[PDB]
Order: structure tokens, then C-alpha cells, then sequence
């Protein structure tokens, strides 16, 4: 798996951010309270939502003054370029966006049914949640967790 | 059961190398054992295996990073990505420097790695550097290196 | 525990406010039956602890600890802290030093352990420990 | 409570250490693996042994290459000056020594029977192990524990 770009809107301290990750070592220096972990958790949210992390709840990650939360992720896995779009709204599904696509030329095409259910199942087969959590994304405060048994 | 013994054993040889380096040989080897699905870790000190409680707090963070690197190195073709959030806590000035060294020596053998930190010193061992600041209630990303 | 935390709250608020440059005006200690809930006031409204960043958490923890030791400065009088600076950036670390000369100094006795030299400034007595040949060596400075 | 002097022999990296604690902020600067937490944990063992903390074991804390672990703690509390002394003998638990005394005039006098159970019972009444670990000695990595 390789991340290309992350677009987040109204996620914690993020109102509208766009990050383009490259190959090699990508550092993001920031001070306490700046947005570092916020960006990473959005990436997690947009990939496996719904999650099983008690310390990450929908009604809490929507930027204070905002109403909708937007996360757009474009990544590459085994030659195929995928893209997942999540749009959170506290009111209706009509506006809610949950679609994972496959790039065909210059056009993105539904990899499957646009819903948390279908996208979850497809992501689980593309890259299992557990493997992402103790092998890929090491959250803040969890560096030596791997030593625990 | 034995295929996991092969994986683990391999990751341990990798962790041992990085950790010996990280600690200037204070700990010469990291051992990984398996008595019925129960994985135990030991650090070789002055010739013998010592349980993990033998370690100091900073050393335990260094061993943890060693297993994360080793882990990502062993899956570098299947996963190719490692994301570390704040890798420097508990590490003293010297171990922080040493870490940098461990970075463009091992961390550069993984296709893609996303680091996050408040330590501007890691600004060296990076390929691309991005700053994030909190301007007027919202985060602002400025691209640098 | 309910009655306990509902005493140090005002002090914790005070300390946490200066630790975060007013970013968080207050710390609320409410009750929820057999389980206390702590909130932080951001932009005038109460926010749950998940609201904070990792470094901010460590700061709120230091604030409570100092508030606690302060409230008990008479009956207990001692606080022992092991490595208070993990996760703090350069700025929060400088603020910690101010919080030491201001609150930590109000406690009859404090034993602080750290790899961070920078803390030497707000200390009354300094002792150096190093590993000299497989064994710990102690040197009195301040 | 106020700590005065701690003498530690053969506890993890400590061979023969003596520290004198004073009023105000007493700082101990050291590098990773230098002996800081070891000294602090020695104080905890000296005050409340037997502790039921999983990462502090009698069999594990004896300094490698030695047999005699000795901890002598001098501290004040409500005007009275106390002193706890403990000795552990690797390989011979029958050799342990536990004693707690108070400064009467200029002569340390047993405040209770010299044993773990007696000392412990007296410490739990002079300052409960529970309050010690929650409001007094914040172990490494435990700073935000109070938030949970
Ligand atoms: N719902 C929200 N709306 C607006 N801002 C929020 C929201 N939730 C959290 N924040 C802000 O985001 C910050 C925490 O973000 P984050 O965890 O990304 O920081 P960080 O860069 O990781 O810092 P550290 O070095 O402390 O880890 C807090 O300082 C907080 O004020
Ligand atoms: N039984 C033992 N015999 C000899 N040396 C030991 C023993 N147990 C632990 N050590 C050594 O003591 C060190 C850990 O001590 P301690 O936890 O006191 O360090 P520290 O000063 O707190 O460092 P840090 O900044 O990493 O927390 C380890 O580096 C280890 O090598
Ligand atoms: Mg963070
Ligand atoms: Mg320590």
C-alpha cells in the first residue's frame, strides 16, 4: 500500500487540508496542538470507518463550527489506484458519501456498492484492519505496545 | 504454528541488529521465544538473556522502535508502508541523534514511511518535509523539503 | 473519588490555563455516578478529554498532579515525578519550567527525575547520575 | 512526609549509592539507562515491600553479579524521624532482614516487630500505600493515569 494524497475537511483542527505524500521518508513537523495526529486519524477513519476505537467518535471529530466532515483518500495497492471518499453529516444520508473506486484511465469507477458495509468488506480483503493497526499505523503512545506479549 | 515461528524468528534477527546499533551494543541481541502461542522477548546483556523489565524506560522505547522497523522491513514488499506518530518520547539527546542514524539506514528501505513529530531535528533524515501549524483555529500545511 | 477530584479542579484549571497559554480556559470536574468525568473548556464550551492532543494530555496530567500535591501540601507534602517532559514540544517544555518555579516550588519536597538538562534551571538541588562501569554513579551538583 | 537519605546497594544498576534529599525541588538528571527510575523504585521497595507491581521482582532486581540487596531509608513524618532497612539475599530468602525504627533521642528504636507484615501494617497507618502510588510517586509513563 502507498498513500498518494489526503484531503480532509472539518476534521478536528483541520478545516481544509491537502497533503501529497511521496515515496521515501515523509516527515510532518508540528507543535503540540497543531494537527499532526488529527490528519493521521482521519486517514484511519476514511479507510476503515466504522472503527472500533473508543477514543474516536463521529459526533466528536466534526470540526466545532462545521456541519460536515470530508475525507478523500487516494492510494495505490498492487498497481491499482484506489480512492475512498467519506462525507459525514449529522442529519441525512442523501448527502452522505461513502464510495470506494478504481481508476480506469481518466475516470474513477465504483469498486463496489457505495456504503460503509460494502466498502468495509472490500477494504478488509484488500488490507485487513488488524494488519493496518499493529503493522502499519503506529498511533501516538503505542510504540512499545508491540512488546506487550 | 511453525510458519509464525519462521516469521517471528526472522523479525527478531532484524530487531536484534537495529537494537544493538541503537544501544551501541549495550544489548547484543534480542531473543524471541514461543512456548505454546505465548511469545516472550529477551535482551542479551553481559552474555545472558534478561527479561524486558531489565530495560530502562528509554531503552524500552528504543526496543519498541526496533521491532516496528524490523516488522515493516519483513513486510516491506507486502505492505510497504510505515506510519509513526511521535517516535521520540523518553529518548535522551544521544538516543534521539542515534535514532536519526537508524533512520537513513533502515527507514529508507521501506517503500513509503510517514513520520509525524514535534522534533525539528528529524528534519534531516527526511526526503520530504511538511510543516503543520494551527492558524486561527485551523491547521495550515506548508510544504518545505 | 467523586468528592476528591471536586476539590483540585480550580487549581488544575488555573495551572492548565497557563500551561496552554489560555488555549483552554478551564478544567471541569463533574460527577457521573461511580465514575468522574473531566472536561476542558475550549472556545467557551466544555469538550471531553479526547478533544486534546497527546502533548496537551500530558500537560493536563501534570496540571492535575501539581494541583493534587498542592491541595495536599500540608498533610502529605511530597511529590515524586519520573520524566515529566515526554511528548512536550520545545514551547510546552519552557512553559513547564515556568510552572515549576511557580507551583512546584510551593510543595515542601519534590523529587524530579529527568534526562532533560533544561530542567536544571528551576531546581533547588541538582544531582547527576551516570553509568560508570556497569554501576550507577551519583554526583551532587546543586 | 519528607525523604532525608536513601542508601541503595545492589539494586538494578545501583552498586552502592547514597543520596541526601532536601527541601524544595530536588532534581536528578541522567541519561537513558543511567539509574534514575531504579533509585526511585528502590525507595518504593524500601517503603512498601512487598509490592505487588508486576514489573518489580525480588528475583530480578538484585544487581547482576551480586547477592546482597540493601535498602536503608531515612524520612521524617509529623515531627518523627523514621528509618526502614531491608536486606534481600539472592538464593537465601531465609536471610531477609526488615526493620523500621524511629529516632528517640539519638538512638534508633524499633517501632514494631522486625518483619514485613509488621512494618507494612505500620506504614499503611502512617501513610497508605494507596495514597503513595496515586498522589505521591508518579511512576515513569504514569503522568496521565489520573485522567483515566
Ligand atoms: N472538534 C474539534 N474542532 C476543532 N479543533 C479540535 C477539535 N478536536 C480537537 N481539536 C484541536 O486539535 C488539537 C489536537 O490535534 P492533534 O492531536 O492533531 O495535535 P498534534 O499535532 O498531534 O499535537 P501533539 O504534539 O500534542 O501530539 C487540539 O489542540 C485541539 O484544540
Ligand atoms: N539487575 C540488574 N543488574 C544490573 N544492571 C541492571 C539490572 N536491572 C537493570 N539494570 C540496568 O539499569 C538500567 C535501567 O535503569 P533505570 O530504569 O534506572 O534507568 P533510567 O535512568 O530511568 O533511564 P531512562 O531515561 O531510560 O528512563 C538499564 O539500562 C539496565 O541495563
Ligand atoms: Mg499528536
Ligand atoms: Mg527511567
Amino acid at each position: 500500500m502507498k498513500l498518494e494524497r489526503v484531503t480532509v475537511k472539518n476534521f478536528r483542527s483541520h478545516s481544509d487540508t491537502v497533503v501529497e505524500f511521496k515515496e521515501g521518508i515523509n516527515l510532518i513537523i508540528g507543535q503540540n496542538g497543531s494537527g499532526k495526529s488529527s490528519l493521521l486519524d482521519a486517514i484511519l477513519v476514511g479507510l476503515y470507518w466504522p472503527l472500533r476505537i473508543k477514543d474516536i467518535k463521529k459526533d466528536e471529530f466534526t470540526k466545532v463550527g462545521a456541519r460536515d466532515t470530508y475525507i478523500d483518500l487516494i492510494f495505490e495497492k498492487d498497481g491499482t489506484k484506489y480512492r475512498i471518499t467519506r462525507r459525514f453529516l449529522k442529519g441525512y444520508s442523501s448527502g452522505e458519501i461513502h464510495a470506494m473506486k478504481r481508476l480506469v484511465g481518466n475516470e474513477w469507477k465504483h469498486v463496489t456498492e457505495p456504503s460503509s458495509k460494502a466498502i468495509s468488506a472490500f477494504m478488509e480483503k484488500l488490507i485487513p484492519y488488524n494488519i493496518f493497526l499493529n503493522a502499519i499505523y503506529i498511533r501516538q503512545g503505542q510504540i512499545d505496545a508491540i512488546l506487550e506479549s | 504454528a511453525l510458519a509464525r515461528e519462521a516469521a517471528l524468528s526472522k523479525i527478531g534477527e532484524l530487531a536484534s541488529e537495529i537494537f544493538a546499533e541503537f544501544t551501541e551494543g549495550k544489548y547484543s541481541e534480542v531473543v524471541v521465544r514461543a512456548e505454546e502461542n505465548k511469545v516472550r522477548l529477551f535482551v542479551v546483556w553481559e552474555g545472558k538473556e534478561r527479561p524486558l523489565t531489565f530495560l530502562s524506560g528509554g531503552e524500552r522505547i528504543a526496543l519498541g522502535l526496533a521491532f516496528r522497523l524490523a516488522m515493516s522491513l519483513y513486510l516491506a514488499g507486502e505492505i510497504s508502508l510505515l506510519i509513526l506518530d511521535e517516535p521520540t518520547p523518553y529518548l535522551d539527546e544521544e538516543r534521539r541523534r542515534k535514532l536519526i542514524t537508524i533512520m537513513e539506514r533502515y527507514l529508507k528501505k521501506i517503500p513509503q514511511v510517514i513520520l509525524v513529530s514535534h522534533d525539528e531535528e528529524l528534519k534531516d533524515a527526511a526526503d520530504h518535509v511538511i510543516r503543520i501549524s494551527l492558524e486561527n483555529g485551523s491547521s495550515k500545511v506548508e510544504v518545505v523539503s
